[PDB]
Parts: C-alpha cells; structure tokens; sequence
RNA sequence: CUCUAACUAUAAAAAUCUCUCUUCUC
RNA sequence: AGCGCCGUGGCGCAGUGGAAGCGCGCAGGGCUCAUAACCCUGAUGUCCUCGGAUCGAAACCGAGCGGCGCUACCA
C-alpha cells in the first residue's frame, strides 16, 4: 500500500468526465423492455463508441426482464448490436440457469439425466441446449432411492434429443424463446416421457449461441419497436 | 424501474487478498478496482474482513460519486483447482457495501468449477506443511 | 543547536522514506526521533518491525545508529509520526541512504557558520535553504557548481559574507585513460615528447614503455572525456605520419 | 604463501588444483559430519565440517591432494 | 471526526481468547435499539452496562 | 491386527477405485476412503441477512445458497477437527453423530 | 396413533540422554 | 625507484567527516533435569605518526612512516 520494485520494462486524468451513459432496449418478446445503462468513453470519430459497444453482452436475470420471481433460477444474455443513441438495441444471445438452483436440484439419491443437443434453428441459428433431467419418488416408495436403469437413460436422452431438435427447427430464435418463457418444452418433455419413469423437474439448461446468419438488419427492426 | 444506476460488485474472495472489483452491466468498463490489500499494511491480513470492508466504503464512495446506486454482485473463489472455497473476506466485504448507502439485487455465485480438468499442484501425497 | 529541518517545512509528507536513529524500547515498539525529517519522535510498532520473525529484539533495532524505514502516517496538528520499517524497496533502501547522507552533509556544512558567527542556525538555514532544496536538485551539486563558478549563493542574499567565506574556506574529479604505443619507426620519442607538450601545456604520466597513462584533474565529468579524446586524437595524428603507430583502448 | 590451518572446524586455505564439490563429496563420507562451503569474501575459503577429527582432517588432506604435511599447523583450539 | 458509538449488553456470551480474560458481549445499540452486534470487550462486563465503541460495523469472531 | 472389518476403506469388492485430492492438503486419495462433507450453507450469515435484507430491492429475496461437497483427505479431516478418533466399541456405529441440530 | 431444515473460522521452531534389575512358602 | 590499497580489539570488515564502529571470537550469566542450540552482558585499542580547515575529529586533504600490485631493474 506504499510502493514496490517497479521494474518498468503524474499525467492522470478524470476516468468518469470523457464518459457516457447508454441505455439497453429488450428484445419485445421480454415484459420489461428497459433493461439498463452501460458506460462508454466519450464519443470521438476514428474508433467511435458504436465500433466499440456493437459486439457487447448484457447479463440479466429472466425474473428481471418478466417481473415475477417465478423466473429467479434463469438468467439471459443478450449481445448489442445496433446503436441508435443514447439508447442500444440489442438481440438475442444465449440462455442459462444460475448455478445455485442447477446445484440445488442435484441431489444424491437420484441419478440425473442430461441430453445434449447441437440444432440449426428455423431461420439460420445453429444453436446448442442442454436439457436435465432428475429421477423421481413416486408418492408411494417405501424403497429410499430413485436409480433409473441405463435402458432408461438411452430412451429418455433420445427422446429429448428428437423433442429439442423438432422444437427448435420448427420455429426461430424469436419463437423459440416465445416457448422458453412459459416453459411449455419443459412440461412437454415431462409428458412425452412420463411412461419410462416420473423424472422430477425437467429443465432447458444454457442455450447456447453457435452460429448466425450475416446480420438480418430487418430481424432486429422488427425486434425492437 | 425507479430510474436506478444498476451495476455488479462480482467479489473474488480467496484465502488471501479479497478483491473488490465493481464494473457496468456489460461488464467491460471498471469501477473503483480498489481491493483488500489497497487498504491494510501488513501485506498478509489482506484475507481479513478488515482489508475487504474498507475496500467496500472506498468503493462505495466511488459508485456514489459515479451515480451507481444499486448492485449485483457476483461472488466469487479462487475455485477452479483451488479448493472451491470462497474467503473470508469476500462476505464482509459484500456487507460492507450492504450497510453503505447502496442496494443489492441477484448476489451469485459465479465460482469457476471444472469438470475434473487440470491435473493440479500438490504431488501424491499433496501439501506436507 | 542541531535543530531547523533540512527540507521546506519541519512535518513529514505521507508515504515517505527516512532513516531515523533509536533511543529507547518502553515495551511495544520503539517511539525514536529522526535525523532525517524534524526531530519530532516517530514511532515503530514491532508488528512492522522486522522482516524475520520476533525472537530477539536487541540485535534488529541497534539502539542508537541510524536504521532505513518509511513512514505511513504523519499527525501535523500536536505532532505523533507512525513510522514503518517493513515495506522498502531492495532498490529504494540506497535511495534513502543517499538522501540521508545528502542531508548530512547539509547539516554539516550548515553548522559551521552558526557556530563560528553565534548567530542562531534556525535563522541562517532558513535564508539559505530557499534556493538550497528547492531549486532543482539537492545542495550539494550547487555548491559544487558555486565552488567552481559561484551563482547559487548569490540567489539570494544571505545575512552575511563573512559566514559564507568561511564555508568557502572549509570547502577549499580524476579520469584514467591509457595509450599504448605500438611504434616501429625510428626516432618516435621525439613525437611523443612534442604531442605531449602540446596536450599539458591536464596530467598525463608514464608507467611503461608503451603505456601512457592520463589522469586528468576534470571539473564536469565530461570535459574530462573530451579533452582525453583530443589528447588521444593528437597522439594519432602526431604518431602516424612520422613512421610508427599507436593504439587507444 | 598458500598457508593452509584448521580452527575450531574450519578449514582456512585450500589449493584450487581441484573441484570443490568432489572435495566436498569424499569430506563427508569419511568424516560423517555436516559440510559446509561457505566463500567469505576475500578471506581464506571456508570448509566447515563438525566434530573435532583434526587427525581425520589431517587423512583427508593427506589423501585429496597433499604432499607437504610442513606448512600444516593445526590451532588446538 | 467523532463517531463514537454506545451499546448496552443484554447477554454474556462466556469468555473467549487463550489469555481466558476477553468476553464476548451481544450488544444493543442506544441508538437504533432493534440492532444487535456481537463484540468483544476487555475487562470485567455484566448485562445492563453500557460500553463505548470507536467502530460499530466490525463483526467480532472468536479470538484463537 | 484388523483395526476395522470394512479396512476403514469402504470398497469392497471394486478392486480400484478413482483417486480424487484433497481439499487442503492436496494429497491424492482413493474417493471412497475420502471422507466427505456437504457443505451447504447459506451464502450470508445471520449477522448480514438484515443489512442485506433492508439495502434490498426486491423485497423478501430468496437468498441463494453456495452448495459444496468438500473431499477432505484424512489427515486434514482428523486435524481440522471434522473427523475425531472415537473409542473402539463406538466405531462400529455408523449413523450421523445423532441430529446435529434439534 | 400424522412429521423431512440451518451452517462456520488455526497447522512457526523443538536435537540429544549413564551405571543398575533382582527375592514367596505356611 | 614511482603511482594505487592495507593502517586494529586475537581476527575480517565498518563508517570515515557527533567521539568508541559490526560479526567472529573469549569469560560469565540466562534456558533445560543436563548438554548442544537459543537468549543477555563484557575487556580488548594509540583505525601508524605530522599538521591544516575544523565549536566538534580516526574520518576531508596534504608530507613522512611499515607491508602489498604493476612498471620491470626502467643506461
Ligand atoms: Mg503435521
Ligand atoms: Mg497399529
Ligand atoms: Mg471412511
Ligand atoms: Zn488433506
């Protein structure tokens, strides 16, 4: 906290006066649509702010961008793209679980069950999910554990995989995260694979950007209004 | 919102030298990098809640000078191979920013964990202090 | 009176390096005065105190010598110096023995006056330490410069000359080069003879045949080197056209 | 010159016609004690060995190079 | 600055350290009376006294 | 002499067993005979959940916990006071040490 | 004769050691 | 015979420009049941002599003194 060897091998200046605040507009599928502010330097032409901000990442929660604390345990990303002043859009980028609820539910007793998938979406996004899955008591065990047999695990990770890549293929990143809100993908694989075993708390597990086409100025207009 | 300054206060707490490291949304652009040891003279009570608390108050005298009211702070450990364990001083420097001024939102924990990776330092039979 | 601070003011700056003299442990640490800054007591705590660990405390402090450390915190209002020991620089650790040899010397030559005249030291130190510190430097390459062409004493005007003449009179660099001579010709002596007198006429002596050793008495450290390379650049052009040949390395 | 004692133990004076370490090397195995090279700067070098084995101190230099055995003068010590 | 703080005990919490000669006292704020801190204090202490701090937001572990 | 019937090792009819190290003194240790704590605790103590709580927006948040399963080796485990050296008749009880909290 | 919740946090250094070992039936 | 170093406490350094400097030593004491280790206090002198400046000097210099390296016996 004094000084030290400095082995180099005044002129300060403030940090905050050549800086500038930007606002964070959501994707409109989202509720809240303001997201936030993000910190630029001053706007000087020759490397101006828009190089620099079109390229970001924004972290959110989902509980943040919908209002209800029902969507606490999922947390979104979005990349910055388009710069119209004092004001950035920004689209889609990728989708995760905070890691609490995801080590929260992996409990011992109870194998999970995890399905990988890489799929180009409707449009052109090639996109990666995962999907986890964790074995279920029926509300009659007397028997304390829940192991599912690896027959199990084939049939229930196959089935996923077909259910991830129809519902990804149909329909685009758009209406893809039109499904990801509401859960629907989650309630319908419990479904589609009620008859192998009850697998408790089914789940969409970081969706995860590969691929984009070239940049679809019309998407993000039409995104963003 | 209630036109706030959000911003993330992303702890790293190891067993030495807490950090305190807050920067925007986008997480490029840092403020007030001021850590545990910035403020203790010893060089090795920079692990102590002491280091990390004035470490807080400077940072949060710094986000009120910078506007930045409410937070969400990530807290962090070494992790990764390093004992997985967050610090002791990476807490009392969160509650630091708690009591001044300041709000909080959406604490995580960003812990880098590896999936078995990195056959790591110690030898067979690991440490012999 | 050793007293009237060597630097501007007599409370020491923050974060800054001293070496302090020890004169007594009561039990925690040692509250000492300092030689380097006014004589205001500056305190030790054996926490900072040293870099090994605290078995013996007798042999580390050395009461009564001078001892490097920085000090953290300085109270100006009613006087209390924390003072640190621990966190100096390897590289930093002579910087502080310069500077404190540097203001020795000051103090040294800063004494005579008060006590050959009885006039009080305080007020002459305070006269002459305005373009003594501040100008650019430390003192001592001003008076160097004055000892050779007098301009910083004339910076301001002192309460006398009488003071100043006697630091004149306690007041009142040597460069080596070798030529060695590698002649075949026949009468070479001659040559060396004239070049030589040419170049003294600042000391140039003999060791052996070959060997022509100059130690000249230079003033600036670099009129020495380029007098030494016009005295070596005579000798070749002298040497070379009468028969023989000589060699500067 | 090339005055060579052994002080209470220290070797002071030692020819360098050769290494060191392999001098080292056999003074441990046929001494058994602790060995020590310490270079003091500009005095005698220092070859330190435990015990007081003057008598297996004067083998050893018998059997490393030693041919003298006159200006050996052992302090008692 | 000036801010000295006030606390009355309301529970001994034993004695704490290796000396066996500093206590652990949860104290209550005069000020602020619904805020409780954990501190520990040198000297004899009894429950209703009312002890002096030169800083409140330090939280006091066990002394090893 | 057989100090424990299991081999104090917890094996049994594996052969070998995948090595994991430890969490402090990084010695290697085969992962059965790897005495192992789940540490789930809540990411605050009691002491900050209200200087938390009232600098919150959001009010009444969940308060994510930080789960972990600490592989302590054996020695660290008997010296960091996890694990203690228990009489002979009582080692061949194997429940939790009767309800940690009532 | 119905019950599945709460948690903390130390590893400085420490080597060596002489004799003299023998006695239970009523 | 010249210039550069050494100039002692039993010892090597150490500042040389406020006056007795460090460790190695040696004596005693402390520690321990005891020893080594560890922890304290000590007696050692002309830092060779002459001067100058110097309130103050072993030191800063200078005009002789005892030994070391070269020139190389420098008709
Ligand atoms: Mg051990
Ligand atoms: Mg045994
Ligand atoms: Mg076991
Ligand atoms: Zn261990």
């Amino acid at each position: 906290a004094v000084g030290k060897n400095k082995r180099l091998s005044k002129r300060v200046v403030d940090p905050f006066t050549r800086k500038e605040w930007y606002d964070i507009k959501a994707p409109s599928t989202f509720e809240n649509r303001n997201v936030g502010k993000t910190l630029v330097n001053k706007s000087v032409g020759l490397k101006n702010a828009s190089d620099s901000l079109k390229g970001r990442v924004v972290e959110v929660c989902l509980a943040d961008l919908q209002g209800s604390e029902d969507h606490s345990f999922r947390k979104v990303k979005l990349r910055v793209d388009e710069v119209q002043g004092k004001n950035l859009l920004t689209n889609f980028h990728g989708m995760d679980f905070t890691t609490d609820k995801l080590r929260s539910m992996v409990r011992k007793w109870q194998t999970l069950i995890e399905a990988n998938v890489t799929v180009k979406t409707s449009d052109d996004y090639v996109l990666r999910i995962f999907a986890i899955a964790f074995t279920r008591k029926q509300a009659n065990q007397v028997k304390r554990t829940s192991y599912a047999q690896s027959s199990h695990i084939r049939q229930i990770r196959k089935v996923i995989s077909e259910i991830l890549t129809r519902e990804v293929q149909n329909s685009t990143l758009a209406q893809l995260t039109s499904k990801l809100i509401p859960e629907v993908i989650n309630k319908e694989i419990e479904n589609a694979t009620k008859d192998i075993f009850p697998l408790q708390n089914v789940h969409i597990r970081k969706v995860k950007l590969l691929k984009q086409p070239k940049f679809d100025l019309g998407s993000l207009l039409s995104l963003h209004g | 919102d209630n036109s706030q300054v959000f911003g993330v206060a992303r702890i790293f707490a190891s067993f030495n030298d807490t950090f305190v490291h807050v920067t925007d949304l986008s997480g490029r652009e840092t403020i007030a990098r001021v850590t545990g040891g910035m403020k203790v003279k010893a060089d090795r009570d920079e692990s102590s809640p002491y280091a990390a608390m004035l470490a807080a108050q400077d940072v949060a005298a710094k986000c009120k000078e910078v506007g930045i009211t409410a937070v969400h702070i990530k807290i962090r450990a070494t992790g990764g191979t390093r004992s997985k364990t967050p610090g002791p001083g990476g807490q009392a420097a969160l509650r630091a920013l708690a009591r001044s001024g300041l709000r909080i939102g959406r604490i995580e924990d960003v812990t880098p964990v590896p999936s078995d990776s990195t056959r790591k330092k110690g030898g067979r039979r690991g440490r012999r202090l | 009176t050793s007293h009237c601070r060597f630097y501007e003011n007599k409370y020491p700056e923050i974060d800054d390096i001293v070496m302090v003299n020890v004169q007594q442990i009561a039990e925690m640490g040692a509250y000492v005065k300092l030689l380097e800054y006014d004589n205001i007591e500056g305190m030790i705590l054996l926490s900072e105190l040293s870099r090994r660990r605290i078995r013996s405390i007798q042999k580390l402090i050395r009461v009564g010598k001078n001892d490097v450390a920085v000090v953290l915190r300085v109270d100006k209002e009613k006087g209390y110096i924390d003072l640190s020991k621990r966190r100096v620089s390897s590289e930093d650790i002579i910087k502080c023995e310069e500077k404190y040899q540097k203001s020795k010397t000051v103090h040294s030559i800063l004494r005579y006056c008060a006590e050959k005249f009885q006039i009080p030291l305080e007020e002459l130190y305070k006269t002459i330490a305005w373009p003594l510190s501040r100008k650019f430097g430390h003192a001592y390459e001003a008076f160097k410069l004055s000892i050779i062409d007098e301009t910083v004493w004339e910076g301001i005007e002192p309460p006398s000359k009488d003071v100043l003449d006697e630091l004149k009179n306690y007041i009142s660099v040597k460069i080596r080069a070798d030529v060695e001579v590698s002649c075949f010709s026949y009468e070479g002596i001659d040559a060396i003879k004239d070049a030589l007198k040419s170049a003294e006429d600042v000391k140039v002596k003999l060791v052996a045949a070959p060997l022509y050793v100059l130690t000249t008495q230079a003033l600036d450290k670099q009129k020495g080197i380029e007098q030494l390379e016009s005295a070596i650049e005579k000798i070749t052009e002298v040497i070379t056209k009468y028969g023989g040949v000589c060699n500067i390395t | 010159s090339n005055y060579i004692h052994i002080r209470i133990t220290t070797v002071q004076g030692v020819p360098e016609e050769y290494d060191l370490k392999r001098i080292l090397k056999v003074l441990k195995k046929d001494f058994a004690c602790n060995g020590n090279i310490v270079k003091d700067p500009e005095m005698g070098e220092i070859i330190q060995l435990q015990g007081d084995q003057r008598a297996k101190v004067c083998e050893f230099m018998i059997s490393q190079l030693g041919l003298q055995k006159k200006n050996i003068k052992i302090h008692g010590f | 600055k000036t801010p000295v703080t006030l606390a009355k005990v309301i529970k001994v919490l034993g004695r704490t350290g290796s000396r066996g000669g500093v206590t652990q006292v949860r104290v209550e704020f005069l000020e602020d009376t619904t805020r409780t801190i954990v501190r520990n204090v040198k000297g004899p202490v009894r429950e209703g006294d009312i002890l002096v701090l030169m800083e409140s937001e330090r939280e006091a572990r066990r002394l090893r | 002499p057989k100090k424990r019937a299991s081999n104090g090792r917890n094996k049994k009819g594996r052969g070998h067993v995948k090595p994991v190290r430890c969490v402090n003194c990084s010695r290697s240790v085969p992962k059965d005979k790897a005495i192992k704590r789940m540490a789930i605790r809540n990411i605050v103590e009691a002491a900050a959940i209200r200087d938390l709580s009232e600098a919150s927006v959001y009010a009444e948040y969940a308060l994510p916990k930080t789960y972990n399963k600490l592989h302590y080796c054996i020695s660290c485990a008997i010296h960091a006071r996890i694990v203690r050296v228990r009489s002979r008749t009582d080692r061949r009880i194997r429940a939790p040490p009767q309800r940690p909290r009532f």
